[PDB]
């Protein structure tokens, strides 16, 4: 998972 | 006296913080409103979720962090997020009324309120103790921002890979902090050690939160009150 | 004239509705506030999430539904939720100003607003058309609540198992509706057929939403604005 | 999944 974090990390 | 590279680090951190922390707390009106079964949960969940995004923003600007593998970045964020939350929250904490003052009655957070968000007084106590002690260190903005970056780059985090490079980056930061206090902070011979101490108190607070959160997290009627970002950062999916 | 069992069904549905629908919309102040990149998303996501919980509450009280397998219950909810949302929302819809009037300026919802929640005008148009047409049927509270239960018990839903028992329950409900209009609704020879029609218009609206939502859903910066319940009901995990 | 729905359905 970690879709959100990956996105927020650009 | 400091060097050019070290001083360029201070600037970057101070700027990152200013860019991710509002002393007027004007965005809090966009959160689900507070209510004094865990009536504060909806609001605090939003406050925490908002803060993660901010810690992410600050992190992205820590010199060296951007170059770490996406995985390590994620690994450091997941395990330190709550600690960074507690650290930055000190700015809103008030020794006067032992609370985080962010607004009128609505955004003033008492120990009592965190209870209506599924947290006992037993563990809410050490948080206040940590907040009070940390406040008393009258840190300069340059030391407060350094300590946050130090905390974030702790190589001792579950899930980390290149712990040698994390270790090195953290040390470079620890240098600037020690030098800064030496040169610029009149009367701080013990300060450093005191600050390093705080990092360990955070570890406990962290572990404690993990347990509290796990319980909450497992009851669907409660986790449904949390936000996707919170569920993700504090979630345990490898 | 109606029978005792049919009349006991009318009571149960009418009571369930009253118990899960507030004509004063006072709970809307607990949602993240509206803001006119998808600035309405946070608020509408909360409005929808709140409504699911209400549809669940109403559903649990539909005679026969409670006895279905947990899976079928879930299957019916997942595929009809949005349709039931649109149906019950008609009560707040106003032909006067073509909007869902739930409060002052803040809770009055214009077609424009749903756009700031990631929805185009092209598909927002048929919704209004559906709302307007449905309003014109001046349904009795007993017919409005029946239609919602009919919709919910449509055997033609992806994921359903005992579609024969779903089929049967829905038919019992369809009976009461036809009988009721016959006996109690002066001037409704076409009404029934008209209402059944609405069920098909909902299907399209449903399919349309699914696409819009899928897009939104796949962009993490957007799904992070949604709530756990929404993500679950509209999610595609088998 | 469907942990929430299962709970809301009692
Ligand atoms: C956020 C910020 C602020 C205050 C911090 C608070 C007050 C409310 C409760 C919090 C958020 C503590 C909570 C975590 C609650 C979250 C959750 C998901 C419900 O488990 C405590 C857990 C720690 C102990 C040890 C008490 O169990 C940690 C810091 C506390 C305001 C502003 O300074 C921005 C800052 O950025
Ligand atoms: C809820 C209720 C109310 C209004 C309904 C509305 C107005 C805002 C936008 C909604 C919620 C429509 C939206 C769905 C948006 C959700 C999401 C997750 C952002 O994809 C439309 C999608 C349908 C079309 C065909 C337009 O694409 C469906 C019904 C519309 C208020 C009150 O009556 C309670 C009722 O209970």
């Amino acid at each position: 998972k970690h879709k959100i974090l990956h996105r927020l990390l650009q | 006296m400091l060097s050019d590279e070290q001083m360029q680090i201070i600037n970057s951190l101070v700027e990152a913080h200013h860019k991710t922390y509002d002393d007027s707390y004007s965005d809090f009106v966009r959160f689900r409103p507070p209510v004094r079964r865990l009536s504060m949960l909806p609001h605090l969940a939003d406050l925490v979720s908002y803060s993660i995004q901010k810690v992410i923003g600050f992190a992205k600007m820590i010199p060296g962090f951007r170059d770490l593998t996406a995985e390590d970045q994620i690994a450091l964020l997941k395990s330190s997020a709550i600690e960074i939350i507690m650290l930055r929250s000190n700015q809103s904490f008030s020794l006067e009324d032992m609370s985080w003052s962010c607004g009128g009655p609505d955004f003033k957070y008492c120990i009592n309120d965190v209870t209506k968000a599924g947290h006992t007084l037993e563990l809410l106590e050490p948080l206040v103790k940590f907040q009070v002690g940390l406040k008393k260190l009258k840190l300069h903005e340059e030391e407060h921002v350094l300590l946050m970056a130090i905390c974030l780059l702790s190589p001792d985090r579950p899930g980390v890979q290149d712990h040698v490079r994390i270790e090195a980056l953290q040390d470079r930061l620890c240098d600037v902090l020690q030098a800064y206090i030496r040169i610029q902070h009149p009367g701080g011979r013990l300060l450093y050690a005191k600050m390093i101490q705080k990092l360990a108190d955070l570890r406990s607070l962290n572990e404690e939160h993990s347990k509290q959160y796990r319980s909450l997290s497992f009851q669907p009627e409660h986790s449904m009150q949390l936000t996707p970002l919170v569920l993700e950062v504090f979630g345990s999916e490898v």
